[PDB]
């Protein structure tokens, strides 16, 4: 997270850390969606142009964390994965189209003050919240600049109009992505960066007062570059595939 | 299945205790 | 950099 600040304890109880067994390192961010399900980006697990192919036995899921490095004994909870579900139409070849993945936990995780799931949006929520100018929130332990924080980082970023997203890149944008960040003429800064990937982009509803995950930290050209925006996997558009796998696989 | 658990997006240390985090207002004022 | 996690999680 570039140009962000420290998170308060229990500010994102759905934030998950994707952690590699050997070598012991941070892989990605992720989010708790229920007691047995975790949402991430498919690129965290599978990206053939960079030789990335991580299976279930290669990693652990660390929920309830604040510190990046510490083993937070009676706060964090470590889970093994049962199965990884990568969207079948995930496009690693061209543009990271459909950069989404589901992970089933071996055993359910008990909730606490530090472990709680986030809501997935419905049609009502998406229509109300997913508008240009509205702010969302990104969290993670990734790079501070294009450098490693000791504690979870947060940044509030506004949603950008589809034409501005299309104009800022030479990559082919689809309706399964949205972009966020400040325009050069806005003065404010901030972006997600390497290590943040798979992490949630959330909005709080002013109606019910719930937190909804609208996006997944996907791609961007550099970090916090002027005239450049962070691209996020559109959660609502892909919600039909999330329901399919959760309902089919328990 | 479906809208999720009745629990979702309400934090035990914030919404449950009627407390706000430091930067929350910035989001709500944008709406 | 990272602290060692219990060996129960690695087996
Ligand atoms: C790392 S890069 O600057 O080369 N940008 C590529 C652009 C791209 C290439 C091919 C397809 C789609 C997008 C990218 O973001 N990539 C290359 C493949 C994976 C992804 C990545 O590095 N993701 C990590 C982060 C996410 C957050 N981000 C941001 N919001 N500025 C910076 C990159």
């Amino acid at each position: 997270i570039v140009e962000g600040s420290d998170a308060e304890i229990g500010m994102s109880p759905w934030q998950v850390m994707l952690f590699r067994k050997s070598p012991q390192e941070l892989l990605c961010g992720a989010s708790l969606i229920s007691d047995r399900w975790v949402l991430t980006a498919a690129h965290c697990l599978l990206y053939p142009p960079w030789d990335k192919n991580f299976t279930e036995n290669d990693l652990l899921v660390r929920i309830g964390k604040h510190s990046r490095t510490r083993y937070e004994r009676n706060i964090e909870k470590i889970s093994m994965l049962e199965k990884i579900y990568i969207h079948p139409r995930y496009n690693w070849r061209e543009n990271l189209d459909r950069d989404i993945a589901l992970m089933k936990l071996k055993k359910p995780v008990a909730f606490s003050d530090y472990i709680h799931p986030v809501c997935l949006p419905d049609r009502e929520t998406a229509a109300s919240l997913l508008q240009a100018g509205y702010k969302g929130r990104v969290t993670g332990w990734g790079n501070l600049k294009e450098g490693q924080p000791s504690v979870l980082q947060v940044v509030n970023l506004p949603i950008v109009e589809r034409p501005v997203c299309k104009d800022s890149t030479r990559i082919r944008i689809t309706d399964n992505m949205f972009c966020a960040g400040y325009k050069p003429d806005e003065g404010k800064r901030g972006d997600a960066c390497e290590g943040d990937s798979g992490g949630p982009f959330v909005m709080k509803s002013p109606f019910n007062n719930r937190w909804y995950q609208m996006g997944i930290v996907s791609w961007g050209e550099g970090c916090d570059r002027d005239g450049k925006y962070g691209f996020y996997t559109h959660v609502f558009r892909l919600k039909k595939w999330i329901q399919k796998v959760i309902d089919q696989f328990g | 299945f479906g809208s999720g658990e009745a629990d979702c997006g309400l934090r035990p240390l914030f919404e449950k205790k009627s407390l706000e985090d430091k930067t929350e207002r910035e989001l709500l004022e944008s709406y | 950099d990272f602290e060692e996690i219990p060996e129960e999680y690695l087996q």
